[PDB]
């Protein structure tokens, strides 16, 4: 089974490079061209380039200059880099490969790498309590960077009424994100929750209990 | 003795069960006498209660509850002084020493128990419990206590021992003619004050006793009522201060002695400090600090701010932080020392995106008055523009310059607006340089002689491109007249390095009070100190010779010996244990009331009462 | 350079009705266009190549036709798992290019918030600032308003929102809204509430603490 698995940064800061490894199994490189496209959000999706098979390469107009793809058929490896980075470079960025031979629909998809292009350093969030008075009841993820953060609940054994949401940008630069669940409010006195919050990018993790 | 503090969670469970236990034990293994309280809860069966053989007194109280254990050995315990209670007015109380399991505390031997101080007793819930209800505790408990007592007693997990023909009315703690009640309270005489070794008027306790006693002497109580102090018990450890007849003033009384529980020691136990009123307690409080005198430990009431010291800029929290900043400054609250650099930076005031950091309100900088000592450096990039002097390190005695700003500088005051740098009290710079530039309004640095400050060889002065010596000069921008020719840190007289007369606290003055002002002053080594308070200011003569009330020229109030006081002593302690008490005659001199002016006399003899 | 033009921007539909996209060419490109499907936080999905070819592991509801400059995607019949972003790619000029897609909402009855407010946390205050959070919970459609009132003042320009995508099984929105103010602020005024309008509301519904 064709898969890619992609591996590389979070973080890069302006004017230096990007890196991202793309390791694939379930088939050969030495007969599959390897392609490389992005999303932004205010972008949607956009074509970078591609080795095939062959060893050559072929790089969209905008990157042809800072742009480097190279591979290891042996290692079944493609290595992406990008170099002079700033902050309209930042997006998801994914390797692909196509259905068939020599074409361009992308049937197989790296699962993406996030990278931020920012000048600025990582933080690790401060979790605060969103208590009730059904019931609601929630965490608030403050002040972290950069993305992504993750949360669970009780460990991931209530994911019933759970809604977290879309981060936002926070004016000091930073974000900031809630996660509430609602239960019956006859759960209050008798069932403990907690948030489990985990920021990879700064190995930071906490676990929140919430009561009145 | 050995002593133990105790704890205070009552009710509280501590993790779990063994978790728990094991705290139970590390706190009073070995344990002789509890300071505080005795709690023993939510011991298992099978767990062993044996180290609490060792305990023969808590002061504060003692608390049973939740115990399965079917024994709790507290078989020495003499003494509960109650200090404290639990709930209400109980001073013991056993309760609810059973589980769902229907198994529960059997034997309470306190054959010991002989004195309940204060408070009174609580049982309730114990199905298991044995013996227990035989117990006269008239004998034990004050009579106060006697109506706010709470004793349930109802055996229903198993069948118990029965006591001893020995046992006075059949009154036991458990099995064994040892365990039978021992009563001292009583079956004394009509004639006995308190305690008793026996019914006859012969065996009778002195009055300083509880529990009870092998003689009748204050030296032979089985538990002070009050205190001990080595073998005799006494009302209050002899005090540490005494009147003296012969000098008139308060001298330490050479058999004086310190309060430690309920005990009088002569040097506190290791670790513990003494207090301002003689106490012995582990640690100092927030407003002093601890010393050494005459190999005591001593607590005394800090000066200024009690010394504080903190990390500088890149070490501990401050790790990685560029400078002084929005976020790290709340952390120099009450620092009177920085182990390590001060930064300053531009980046301060600007704020800083790249490290999410707000910009700084000026007037946190007032954070920083504490700081007496910077072993680092101190650099200085920024200041608020409307500020004329450098006011945050007003109180800043020393800069130690271990480390130095490129290996080079111990103190860098760059491009500022300031027009003064306002470092009064910067006694010294150990070592590295001291560079000041690009401060267009700055006027005074010159007239500083840096060679005074600097503590090593090799330390050099750079002052340029700062306010023109001349504009300096031209603007009136120059030292105070009462300054010394050894330069200021600004135009105020206490901005001066030295006196070119006196001074007064930090102030330079031209002249001390000494014969007109209404603090009446005199001069030591160019120094302006306050006359006694007590010394009554003199019409063109000087009004005191020194400190204190014996160099008064004349008193104010009224004279004891020597000395001029406010008011005659009275009421204070003396020899002999007695109170001292004075009266103030026509020439408004204290003498001596009669021994019989039991509350004072407001003249001699008995006539006076 | 060859545009993909992809209509509408947000295409609202029932479920098991039929759901046509539009992705036009700039132009005429014959059938080198191919669809994919992307699911919130998922990889782009290959839905049809070529216009109208089946692709192996696709559901049979998803058929693609045209030819020329407008080329469609359909989904006779709509389901819940279909909610997503779905994207044309040109093949025919280089650079390959995708267009900016069409996402697709589903209908349902109209359905009132649920709505919560939440003061900052004691914790929150120990480090100088409180947000406040409004939290609408399980709404549709998605337009909503929050009002943030502070002693029967409107704030403004001191509140961020932030909305869920569309709900798996009840195909809801829900809406967190945080007020922002220093601990001073915070502390200077009384009433703080909440305001809701929305149209399975009969009047604006406000929810408040001092
Ligand atoms: C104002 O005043 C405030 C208060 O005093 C100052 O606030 C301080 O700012 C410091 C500097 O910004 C800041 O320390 C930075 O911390 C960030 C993030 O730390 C967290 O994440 C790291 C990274 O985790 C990942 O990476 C490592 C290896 O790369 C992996 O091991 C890990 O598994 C992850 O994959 C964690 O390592 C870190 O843990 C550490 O701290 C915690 C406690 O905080 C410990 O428990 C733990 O054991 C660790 O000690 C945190 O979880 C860091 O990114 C940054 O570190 C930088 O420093 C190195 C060497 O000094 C430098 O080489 C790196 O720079 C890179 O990034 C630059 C941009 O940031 C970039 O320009 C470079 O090119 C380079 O790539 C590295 O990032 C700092 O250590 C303090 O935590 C913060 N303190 C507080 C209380 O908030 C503020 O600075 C002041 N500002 C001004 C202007 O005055
Ligand atoms: C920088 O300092 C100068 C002098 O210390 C300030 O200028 C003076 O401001 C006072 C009022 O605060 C006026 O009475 C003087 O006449 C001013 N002297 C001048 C203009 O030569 C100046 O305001 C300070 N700069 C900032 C930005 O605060
Ligand atoms: C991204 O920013 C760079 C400037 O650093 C610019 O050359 C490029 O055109 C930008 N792309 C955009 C705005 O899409
Ligand atoms: C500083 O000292 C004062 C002494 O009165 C105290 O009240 C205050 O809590 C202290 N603050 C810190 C941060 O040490
Ligand atoms: C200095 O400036 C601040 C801010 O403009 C102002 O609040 C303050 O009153 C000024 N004067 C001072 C601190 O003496």
């Amino acid at each position: 089974q064709v898969q890619l698995k992609q591996s590389g940064p979070g973080l890069v800061q302006p004017s230096q490079s990007l890196s991202i490894t793309c390791t694939v199994s379930g088939f050969d490189l030495t007969d599959y061209g390897v392609h490389w496209v992005r999303q932004s959000p205010g972008k949607g999706l956009e074509w970078l380039g591609v080795i095939w098979s062959g060893g050559n390469t072929d790089y969209n107009t905008p990157f042809t200059s800072r742009l480097s793809i190279n591979k290891d058929n042996s290692k079944s490896q493609v290595f992406f880099k990008m170099n002079s980075l700033q902050s309209n470079d930042t997006a998801i960025y994914y390797c692909a490969r196509a259905l068939t031979y020599y074409d361009y629909e992308f049937a197989y998809w790296g699962q993406g790498t996030l990278v931020t292009v920012s000048a600025a350093s990582t933080k690790g969030p401060s979790v605060f309590p969103l208590a009730p008075s059904t019931a609601a009841l929630g965490c608030l993820v403050k002040d972290y960077f950069p993305e992504p953060v993750t949360v669970s609940w009780n460990s991931g054994a209530l994911t019933s009424g759970v809604h977290t949401f879309p981060a936002v940008l926070q004016s000091s630069g930073l974000y900031s994100l809630s996660s509430v669940v609602t239960v019956p409010s006859s759960s209050l006195g008798t069932q403990t929750y907690i948030c489990n919050v985990n920021h990879k990018p700064s190995n930071t993790k906490v676990d929140k209990k919430v009561e009145p | 003795k050995k002593v133990c503090q105790g704890t205070s969670n009552k009710l509280t469970q501590l993790g779990t069960f063994e978790d728990h236990f094991l705290s139970l034990q590390r706190m009073f293994n070995n344990c002789e006498v509890v300071l505080g309280n005795l709690e023993i809860t939510y011991v298992q069966r099978n767990y062993d209660l044996s180290f609490l053989k060792t305990i023969q007194e808590v002061a504060g109280y003692v608390l049973i509850a939740l115990n399965t254990v079917e024994r709790i050995p507290l078989e020495n315990l003499q003494i509960i002084r109650g200090n404290m209670y639990y709930e209400n007015s109980y001073a013991l109380a056993v309760l609810s020493n059973y589980d769902a399991n229907k198994t529960g505390l059997k034997e309470l031997p306190m054959r010991n128990l002989q004195e309940i101080l204060h408070g009174a007793v609580r049982f309730s819930n114990n199905p298991a419990l044995c013996n227990v209800e035989s117990i006269q505790w008239r004998d034990i408990v004050s009579s106060d206590f006697l109506s706010n007592m709470s004793m349930d007693f109802q055996n229903h997990l198993g069948s118990c021992q029965k006591c001893d023909p020995s046992c006075p009315n059949g009154s036991c703690w458990g099995a064994g003619e040892e365990n039978c009640q021992k009563l001292t309270k009583i079956i004394c005489a009509q004639q006995c004050s308190g305690r008793c070794r026996g019914k006859s008027p012969s065996d009778c306790c002195h009055n300083q006793c509880a529990a009870g006693c092998t003689g009748p002497r204050e030296s032979d109580c089985l538990v002070c009522r009050k205190f001990r102090d080595e073998a005799t018990c006494k009302d209050t450890c002899p005090p540490l201060m005494l009147y003296n007849p012969t000098t008139y003033q308060m001298d330490v009384n050479p058999e004086g002695k310190y309060s430690f529980g309920a005990t009088c020691v002569k040097k506190c136990p290791r670790n513990y400090v003494v207090t301002d009123h003689g106490s012995c307690v582990r640690a100092c409080g927030a407003d002093s600090y601890e010393m050494e005198e005459d190999g005591v430990r001593k607590c005394k009431k800090c000066e200024g701010p009690c010394r504080k010291v903190c990390n500088g800029i890149g070490i501990g929290e401050f790790k990685d932080s560029l400078s002084i900043n929005a976020t790290n400054i709340k952390h120099f609250k009450n620092c009177t020392s920085i182990s390590g650099d001060l930064h300053i930076l531009p980046v301060a005031f600007r704020g800083d995106s790249f490290t999410h950091t707000p910009p700084l309100d000026p007037q946190e900088l007032d954070i920083l008055k504490t700081v007496k000592e910077i072993t680092g450096f101190l650099l200085i990039q920024a200041w608020p523009e409307n500020r004329t002097d450098l006011h945050a390190f007003e109180n800043l005695e020393i800069i130690r310059g271990r480390t130095k700003q490129h290996g080079q500088f111990s103190l860098a005051v760059v491009s500022l607006n300031i027009t003064s740098l306002g470092l009064r009290s910067l006694k010294e710079i150990s070592d590295g340089d001291v560079i000041i530039s690009g401060n267009k309004n700055l006027c005074y640095a010159n007239t500083i002689n840096w060679k005074k400050l600097f503590g090593t060889s090799g330390q050099k002065t750079k002052i340029i491109s700062n306010r023109g010596e001349n504009s300096c000069k031209a603007t009136g921008q120059v030292c105070h007249a009462l300054c010394s020719p050894e330069g200021c840190w600004g135009p105020e007289p206490r901005d001066c390095v030295s006196c070119r007369n006196v001074s007064r606290g930090r102030e330079c003055v031209d002249k001390c009070k000494l014969l007109e002002g209404e603090p009446r002053e005199f001069v030591e080594n160019s120094e302006c100190i306050q006359c006694h308070p007590e010394c009554l200011p003199q019409a063109m003569n000087i009004t005191c010779t020194g400190r204190g009330p014996d160099n008064c020229i004349q008193c104010a109030h009224y004279i004891d010996g020597p000395h001029c006081v406010k008011t005659c002593p009275a009421g204070v302690m003396g020899e002999n244990n007695t109170l001292v008490w004075k009266y103030a005659d026509a020439g408004h001199v204290c003498h001596l009331c009669h021994p019989n002016c039991t509350y004072g006399c407001t003249g001699p003899g008995l006539r006076g009462c | 350079d060859i545009l993909l033009t992809q209509s509408p921007v947000i295409l609202s539909v029932s479920p098991g009705e039929r759901v046509s996209f539009s992705c036009r060419a700039s132009q005429s490109i014959g059938t080198n266009i191919h669809w994919y499907q992307q699911r919130t936080n998922g990889s782009p999905r290959l839905l049809i190549k070529y216009a109208d070819e089946s692709i192996d592991g696709i559901p049979s509801r998803f058929s693609g036709s045209g030819s020329g400059t407008d080329f469609t995607l359909s989904i006779n019949s709509v389901e819940s798992e279909d909610i997503a972003d779905y994207y044309c790619q040109q093949n025919n000029n280089w650079p390959t290019t995708f267009g900016a897609g069409t996402k697709l909402e589903l209908k349902r009855t109209v359905a009132a918030p649920s709505v919560f407010i939440f003061p900052p946390s004691d914790e929150q205050l120990k480090s100088g600032t409180a947000s406040v959070v409004c939290l609408l919970n399980n709404f549709y459609p998605r337009e909503a308003k929050v009002q943030w009132k502070v002693d029967n003042a409107l704030q403004s320009g001191n509140s961020q929102e932030s909305v869920t995508e569309q709900d798996s099984k009840d195909s809801t929105y829900s809406l967190s809204s945080t007020l922002t103010l220093s601990k001073a602020d915070y502390e200077k005024h009384k009433v703080y509430a909440c305001e809701v309008t929305h149209q399975g509301l009969s009047s604006p519904v406000t929810k408040s603490f001092n």
